[PDB]
Formats: C-alpha cells, sequence, structure tokens
C-alpha cells in the first residue's frame, strides 16, 4: 500500500 | 548510535528462542513502565516525487523529503522545524517562514490535511523532544520507519501488525491483529517467552536493523 490503513 | 544496541537486545531475544522452549509465558514480560512516548500514527508514501509524510502519536506531523531534508509540525498546527540532510535544525512557523521554503510547507500542509480527514490512528487508545524520521525504507511485506529518537518502527503491510522498538527502554511494543497494543521488555521475553508469531515478527526486526546499520548515509 501507498498509505496506512 | 542506538541501532547497534536494538541489534545487541534483539540478538538476545531471538538467541534465547523464546517460542521454542516449553511453557509461555509471554505476559509476564508486559512492562508498562516502558510504554513508547512517540510512535507513527499515520503514513502516506509520496515517495515517487516529494517524499514521505507522516502523523505521530501526539498529532504532529511530519514529512521527509527525498532529499534528506524534514520538515516538522508540531501539534500546536504553527510551530515548525526545519531539518538538513546533516541533521542541522532551525526553527520557523508556518505563519513565518522564509520563502524558500515554500514549497516544502505546501507539500506538509497537504500530508497534515490528508492524515487529519483520513485514515486510522495506530495506538490510538494509548496516552523527549519531538522526534523526526531520519530514515525509512519499505520491502514487499512491510514499511521500517526510524527516528531521530533512535526508536524503529515496523508495519507489516498484510495483517497490520506492528513493531515499535526502544534501544533506550529496550522494549519492543507489538500491536497485534485486533489493535491490542502490549509493551514489553526485550530481556523478559527471554525470560518468559513468546509465541510463535511475535517470535517470527522480532526475528524479521533483526534483519531490518541490520538493513538499517548497513545503509546508513
Amino acid at each position: 500500500p501507498l498509505h496506512s490503513t | 548510535c542506538h541501532l547497534s544496541d536494538m541489534l545487541q537486545q534483539l540478538h538476545s531475544v531471538n538467541a534465547s528462542k523464546p517460542s521454542e522452549r516449553g511453557l509461555v509465558r509471554q505476559e509476564e514480560a508486559e512492562d508498562p513502565a516502558c510504554i513508547p512516548i512517540f510512535w507513527v500514527s499515520k503514513w502516506v508514501d509520496y515517495s515517487d516525487k516529494y517524499g514521505l509524510g507522516y502523523q505521530l502519536c501526539d498529532n504532529s506531523v511530519g514529512v521527509l523529503f527525498n532529499d534528506s531534508t524534514r520538515l516538522i509540525l508540531y501539534n500546536d498546527g504553527d510551530s515548525l522545524q526545519y531539518i538538513e540532510r546533516d541533521g542541522t535544525e532551525s526553527y520557523l512557523t508556518v505563519s513565518s517562514h522564509p520563502n524558500s521554503l515554500m514549497k516544502k510547507i505546501t507539500l506538509l500542509k497537504y500530508f497534515r490535511n490528508y492524515m487529519s480527514e483520513h485514515l486510522l490512528k495506530a495506538g490510538a487508545n494509548i496516552t523527549a523532544r519531538l522526534p523526526y524520521l531520519r530514515t525509512w525504507f519499505r520491502t514487499r511485506s512491510a514499511i521500517i520507519l526510524h527516528l531521530s529518537n533512535g526508536s524503529v518502527q515496523i508495519n507489516f503491510f498484510q495483517d497490520h501488525t506492528k513493531l515499535i522498538l526502544c534501544p533506550l527502554m529496550a522494549a519492543v511494543t507489538y500491536i497485534d491483529e485486533k489493535r491490542d497494543f502490549r509493551t514489553y521488555r526485550l530481556s523478559l521475553l527471554e525470560e518468559y517467552g513468546c509465541c510463535k508469531e511475535l517470535a517470527s515478527r522480532l526475528r524479521y526486526a533483526r534483519t531490518m536493523v541490520d538493513k538499517l546499520l548497513s545503509s546508513r548515509s
């Protein structure tokens, strides 16, 4: 992924 | 720096084979006095163009730009620290900054707006100068974040589990799949053992710390 949850 | 200490601490727990020696008493390794002060609560990888934006658990934000400089915005929403590649620090505010920092401040504001409006705060339930992100990298399975206070955080992508390693406390916080947050003294994991899941993640952590040590500057 390119950012967190 | 203290990465060498972290590596030694991890060597010692891993060598103790904590999940392979009979009765595991993992809960007795928990040490609330070792709860970390800071960790990364959110992150945005825009490193193909700009850098890595992140939020710390105190709702401050920062960016590690691709030129290896950092901008930190304190949780007061105005106070700024700029850190050059060499670690030289200067102070300013969003309200009053040199025009040379215009572009970087704009980028920080976009990252900040995004992480205020979106995403879950890691460690949300949990309540010493502000650290900055010294370096980071990603593998296929995790993101590795090294803070200027010596902490190393590893977030695993597939199962959302996380480690926050502090070499000063010689401690690890494990955030599990249900978002339970438990802080362990590493030497007590030697003493009492742990589940194979945590053990495997600590072996991975050792490899990541070796990678940090082998890629300094």
